[PDB]
DNA sequence: TCGTCTGATCTCGGAA
DNA sequence: TTCCGAGATCAGACGAGATCGGG
RNA sequence: CCCGAU
């Protein structure tokens, strides 16, 4: 309880969230789904810098109502942010120049960072791309979930939100799920399929299947979506 | 001892220098220390360290010695750092036992650390004959009759052989014929002297005039046979104490017989050990009376005569009030006079014990004194360091309007206030500096 | 001269750290980005195309240093 | 005028890294030394020339580049043994403000010194007769910051003659 | 409540206090001596002088300061009236 | 003891808010824009 | 932003004068409106450095001319400071010289001094 | 318990880059980490970066 | 809640 | 006889996952 | 402190 073992090493943090965590095998091993009305709430730092002009431009007139919209600007000098509820949005978004904070909201394509609270190893904090789903659950792929130890019996799992641009490319280059694929202690993999689907593919690859061209066309065809819908 | 190194570091600011004071106080600081070693952590040059430790082994306040790694550690003793203090005092009482000529030989010996004869005589047949008539010119050879005349009463002695090591150089020491051997003052045979000083008016102000002198030339005739760590004065017979009396005394000897009985038996008690054992006590009975008046001072003398009898009848044995008593014994115990309760010997309770009797430890009470007398001396140095670069603008005038002279006249009543209290504070320095000396084994 | 000719997963990730930090300032941009408004997104473009103005500055414990372009370096 | 060899550790925000560093910290430090006296220094005017600029840091923090400078600037910084030549911008009747020609207002010249007819009355009268020259005399700077001017001179007119002009 | 008023005093003030300056008449005599050696000690050969204001002087020039009867005879005595030791 | 710690390791510049020298803290990065020490001018 | 070195005077009022000329035609080549709104000092101690100096007539002033003086200078036996007076003070006529001049006790002779007008007027 | 006891001693050890593993003060612990240098995530089995057989017949 | 390490007194034993 | 040093025998310490939720 | 989640 006292300041060395609680208030310098394991202090509190703000940009973060905690919900009950539910399955989702259909986003790629490196997408956490994450709640809109949690991604409209944690928000990102994004300054203004001639590529996000007129993205930051076109959200800020939603506000913090709809979900790809920001709820505060800071002006280039450290004016106070600006909540961005009360006044004209599109005075704000024509006043908008270079330099100055817009904290848009966690949007699809940023990078959050899990954590299952017994972290007993290096894999219990992980990144995670996120894309913002329906839902107030904490949704990932089921083949990362023996790294975090987690089942999905009702167990929570808290969402950091780095903020400054070089604690992104921290999380997305040395702590993501497409680098720790691998434990530190073996080299063994930790994430690879859990439960159903290698029963699955048990199943399918045992030697009395066989499938038409109507069924080999389905099971084939569900392999299309999310970054496979442009393959032949 | 912070206080003493308080002082080290004014003493030679003001004397020669400020580099001079710094790596010489740093030397107080860090002892035993090369000469490499003393250039890099004071930040100092070397060509500034072996020119200031060359005026300060000129003057004998750092002295050198090699042991095993054929480096030459430099040690400053601390003690002599202080007698810089007493140095005009050291003038006076060569002119009370010597002439205008001996007093000014142990001057520019005291100023110039070490002599040679064949340069301290030529020196004062310069200063003396400038303030003599020219043409009346005062001759050397009194000079060299009244050099010796010091020296055969041993009040200055001479440098003990140098070690001459590769590390050492002769050169640059002397400052610039004949050689010659140097030395220094012999201030411990002042220390002596001074001691008879102080014996003699112990006795004079408290028994009789005629007590006092018979003390004076016991004293007199045991001069060379003891030294300073001597316990107590060579043995004498009264035979030679009637030849040795002044001219001045027309005393019978068994009437003085009678007074030799009644000097050597007294509360008093020649008892060296005993003497500067009362003569400590009077210093500190002469601070409570200056300090927390005569009734706190009566109890203060209450606890040197029963040692551990207390507060069961120091109520009593004063007949002043509980009320009024019982401050002036906590104020005796927070300034660290009243020492402590070193008889409780019920077990670990401040409540249940066996009553806490106080008994004053004339010691204890006397290393704060002079440590308090140190803290003393840098208060008074400071305030003269602090009223002398304002007023530089009209000390040159002379060299002015109505304020402005003023200032001069209330800062030389102040400047000669402070000079002349740094020397009545210097005399209690030495009065409780050779009590302390008497009661320490192995040094 | 003696140290990994390989971008190791500490220099990779700071590299992209202050790039993507340095660009979201507006810096100049070496790639002639194509759309792309995450300033990570647009490091990583700069990394695979080799122009990110950093030379990194190997630290030997001793106190030695050695530097190295990310030009001159074997990414993975 | 002086030279002053000074180190200065410039930070350069990440916008102008098109410029080239020796100008674009040229343009940084005229803007961070000009029109302000250094204390025991002198009174900065701007940059002579970048004589070692050495390597573009860049921290965890900022994303800018901070590269330790070693530069020579030209300072004002009378050598009390100059005959300068200014002009009367003020007259107090204590004593006389010369300025230099619009480079500081701010040297205050202590009037003694010059041929006994000397007073200024406060009706503007300039000296009681029998561009201005100057002697600039001592070095006198105080350090402002105390809590929660700076380089004032005294200026002197000895027994010149001034044959031009009285 | 009973002291929470103000700093207790500026000072406390003594009852009793210094009894004079001690020792009155005989210390003219080392009074002076205190101030004589003193106007000689600084004013002596064994003392040091600030060479960091001359290396902190960049202005050195011409005309400045930083720019620019023992009536006795012969005889040899040398005593050991001293000790023998150390 | 006087002890005069330096700070190093990760429990103390977590600790002080230094970012730590063990990991992606251990070297450090430069710029590479146009610069050179160049010549002065005459005097 | 330390100063190391406190001091180094050689700058004659030429050289300083000739930096600020190629420096405020310089600076405009670039200047701008963005650092506005941060820095303008500098521009108003050019500027008005840029009269005192000109109030000398180095107008027609040239580079040649500081080591040709200079060379007249060295036999001369002045000081270095007392040269850049000479140089900066370009005293007009022998009274600044004869009067004005520094460390005219001793020196002046009425030989050199006279040759001085020679080299000054030169 | 014991994992707070482990990561509070053995926290501030890198691999330098001169292959060295130093402690903060400086200190060396190993001289190559391991004895090979070689990261154990990466290590294939039977603690063999390379494991012939299967890279050959690939 | 012992569990641990520390460091503080006693005593039978050898050297001079 | 001496005893100086050393192995033996009590007493006190300050430790003992992580988070989250409500009365 | 209890309770409860994992
Ligand atoms: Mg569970």
């Amino acid at each position: 309880q006292g300041r060395f073992r609680g208030n310098l090493s394991g202090k509190r943090v703000d940009f973060s969230g905690r919900t009950v965590i539910s399955p989702d095998p259909n986003l790629r091993i490196d997408e956490v789904a994450v709640p809109v009305h949690v991604a409209k709430i944690l928000t990102f730092p994004e300054k203004v810098n001639k590529a996000n002009i007129n993205f930051l431009r076109k959200l800020v007139q939603n506000g913090p109502e709809v979900h790809p919209g920001a709820n505060f600007i800071q002006q280039r000098h450290t004016q106070m942010k600006r909540f961005l509820k009360y006044g004209n949005r599109e005075k704000m978004a024509q006043e908008l120049k270079y330099g100055d904070i817009v904290e848009r909201h966690l949007i699809d394509g940023d990078v959050v960072l899990f954590n299952r609270q017994p972290s007993l190893h290096k894999l219990s904090i992980m990144a995670h791309l996120a894309r913002v789903k329906p839902h107030r659950t904490f949704r990932f792929n089921e083949c990362v979930c023996t790294p975090y130890n987690a089942d999905f019996d009702g167990d929570e799992m808290n969402l950091h939100l780095p903020q400054t641009e070089e604690a992104k490319a921290e999380a997305l280059v040395l702590m993501g799920t497409k680098a720790n694929l691998v434990t530190p202690r073996n080299g063994e993999p930790l994430i690879a399929a859990i439960q159903d689907f290698l029963t699955g593919a048990y199943l399918l690859t045992l030697k009395d299947t066989f499938f038409d061209r109507a069924k080999a066309c389905q099971i084939i065809a569900s392999i299309l979506v999310g970054k496979d819908e442009k393959i032949k | 001892t912070q206080a003493e190194i308080k002082l080290c570091s004014l003493l030679l600011q003001e004397h020669f220098g400020e580099i001079v004071e710094k790596i010489g106080v740093h030397l107080i600081r860090t002892g035993s220390q090369p000469l490499r070693v003393i250039a890099h952590d004071t930040g100092t040059s070397l060509d500034q360290v072996k020119k200031a430790l060359c005026v300060l082994v000129q003057h004998n306040l750092v002295s050198y010695q090699v042991h095993k790694r054929g480096v030459v550690e430099y040690e400053a003793q601390c003690s002599r750092v202080l007698r810089m203090l007493r140095y005009p005092r050291y003038i006076y009482t060569t002119k009370t036992l010597y002439s205008d000529t001996g007093e000014l030989i142990v001057e520019e010996l005291l100023l110039n650390g070490k002599l040679t004869m064949s340069a301290v005589v030529k020196k004062v047949a310069d200063r003396l004959t400038e303030t003599m008539e020219d043409g009346k010119t005062m001759d050397y050879a009194e000079v060299s009759n009244t050099f010796v005349r010091l020296a055969d009463t041993h009040f200055v002695q001479r440098c003990p052989s140098v070690p001459t090591t590769e590390n050492s150089d002769p050169g640059p020491p002397p400052p610039a014929p004949d050689d010659g051997i140097y030395w220094q003052a012999n201030l411990d045979r002042f220390h002596q002297h001074f001691r008879d000083q102080a014996i003699v008016s112990a006795v004079a102000n408290r028994m009789d005039q005629t007590s006092s002198e018979i003390v004076r030339t016991m004293l007199r005739m045991s001069e060379i046979t003891t030294s300073s760590s001597a316990p107590f004065t060579q043995p004498l017979s009264s035979n030679e104490i009637f030849r040795s009396l002044p001219v001045g005394y027309n005393i019978s000897k068994q009437v003085l017989d009678q007074y030799l009985t009644l000097l050597a038996d007294d509360p008093l008690e020649i008892n060296l050990h005993k003497a500067l054992a009362s003569l400590a006590t009077a210093t500190l009975e002469s601070v409570v009376q200056e300090r927390f008046g005569s009734r706190c001072a009566r109890i203060f003398r209450l606890v040197l005569q029963k040692k551990h009898i207390e507060q069961k009848q120091v109520e009593d044995f004063a007949m002043i009030p509980a009320k009024e008593a019982k401050d002036m014994l906590y104020k005796m115990l927070s300034e660290n006079f009243m020492s402590l309760q070193e008889i409780p010997k019920t077990p670990d309770h401040a409540p249940s014990r066996t009553f806490y009797l106080y008994t004053v430890n004339i010691l204890s009470a006397a290393r704060m004194l002079l440590h308090r007398c140190y803290k003393s001396i840098a208060n008074l140095i400071e305030r003269r360091q602090f009223e002398t670069k304002e007023n530089k603008r009209l000390l040159e005038k002379s060299q002015i309007t109505a304020p402005e002279r003023q200032q001069l006249e209330t800062l030389k009543r102040n400047v000669n206030k402070l000079d002349a209290s740094e020397i009545q504070v210097d005399e209690t320095i030495f009065l409780l500096e050779s009590y302390i000396e008497c009661t320490m084994k192995r040094q | 001269r003696i140290t990994t000719p390989y971008m190791t997963k500490y220099e990779r990730a700071r590299v992209l750290g202050t790039r993507a930090l340095q660009i979201a300032m507006c810096a100049p941009v070496m790639v002639e980005l194509e759309g792309e408004t995450d300033p990570l997104l647009i490091a990583m473009k700069e990394l695979k195309a080799r122009k990110i103005p950093i030379i990194i500055r190997r630290y030997l414990p001793d106190g030695s240093y050695e530097d190295w372009g990310v030009d001159e370096l074997i990414i993975t | 005028f002086v030279l002053v060899e000074m180190v200065d550790t410039v930070r350069i925000p990440p916008w102008q890294f098109e410029r080239k560093l020796n100008d674009s910290i040229a343009e940084e430090l005229n803007k961070k030394l000009a029109n302000k006296v250094v204390y025991n220094v002198g009174l900065c005017i701007c940059l002579f020339d970048i004589t070692k600029l050495e390597d573009a840091y860049v921290f965890p923090g900022d994303g800018a580049s901070h590269t330790k400078v070693h530069f020579r600037c030209v300072v004002f910084h009378p050598f009390l043994d100059e005959i300068l030549i200014g002009k009367i911008k003020g007259c107090s009747p204590e004593g006389v403000h010369v300025s230099l020609g619009f480079f500081d207002d701010i040297l205050i010249p202590p009037e003694s010194l010059q041929q006994p007819a000397k007073f200024d009355e406060a009706e503007q009268v300039w000296v009681w007769e029998y561009g201005e020259e100057i002697r600039f005399r001592v070095v006198d700077e105080s350090f402002v910051d105390t809590s929660p001017y700076t380089l004032v001179g005294s200026i002197s007119e000895p027994g010149l003659g001034l044959l031009s002009w009285w | 409540f009973s002291k929470g008023e103000k700093l207790p005093d500026v000072v406390l003030k003594p009852p009793p206090l210094f009894p004079d300056t001690d020792y009155k008449p005989v210390p003219l005599k080392t009074g002076e001596g205190e101030e004589y050696m003193l106007a000689l000690k600084q004013e002596l050969r064994e003392t040091m002088k600030r060479m960091p204001y001359f290396i902190e002087t960049p202005e050195e020039r011409q005309d400045i300061e930083r720019y620019s009867d023992w009536r006795r005879l012969p005889r040899e005595m040398m005593p050991r009236n001293k000790c023998k030791k150390a | 003891f006087g002890q005069k710690d330096s700070v190093c390791g990760v429990s103390e510049c977590i600790i002080m808010g230094i970012p730590m020298n063990i990991g992606t803290g251990l070297f450090k990065l430069l710029h590479k824009a146009d610069r050179d020490p160049n010549p002065p001018k005459r005097p | 932003m330390e100063v190391k070195d406190a001091n180094s005077a050689l700058l004659s009022n030429y050289e300083v004068f000739q930096l600020l000329t190629d420096l405020k035609e310089q600076r405009k080549e670039s200047g701008k409106n963005k650092h506005s709104s941060g820095q303008q000092n500098l521009n108003t101690i050019t500027y008005e450095t840029l009269k005192y100096i000109s109030k000398t007539p180095c107008r027609h002033q040239s580079p040649e001319i500081v080591r040709e003086f200079l060379t007249a200078l060295k036999s001369h036996k002045l000081t270095k400071a007392e040269k850049l007076q000479l140089l900066n003070h370009r005293p007009v006529t022998a009274v600044e010289i004869q009067l004005m001049v520094e460390e005219s006790e001793e020196r002046l002779t009425e030989e050199q001094i006279e040759a001085l007008l020679h080299t000054v007027t030169s | 318990y014991m994992q707070r006891r482990l990561v509070k001693s053995l926290e501030d050890l890198c691999s330098q880059y001169d292959l060295t593993v130093r402690s903060s003060t400086g200190d060396i612990i190993q001289f190559i980490y391991g004895g090979d240098g070689l990261d154990p995530a990466a290590m294939e089995g039977k603690d063999e970066p390379l494991e012939f057989k299967r890279v050959l017949d690939n």
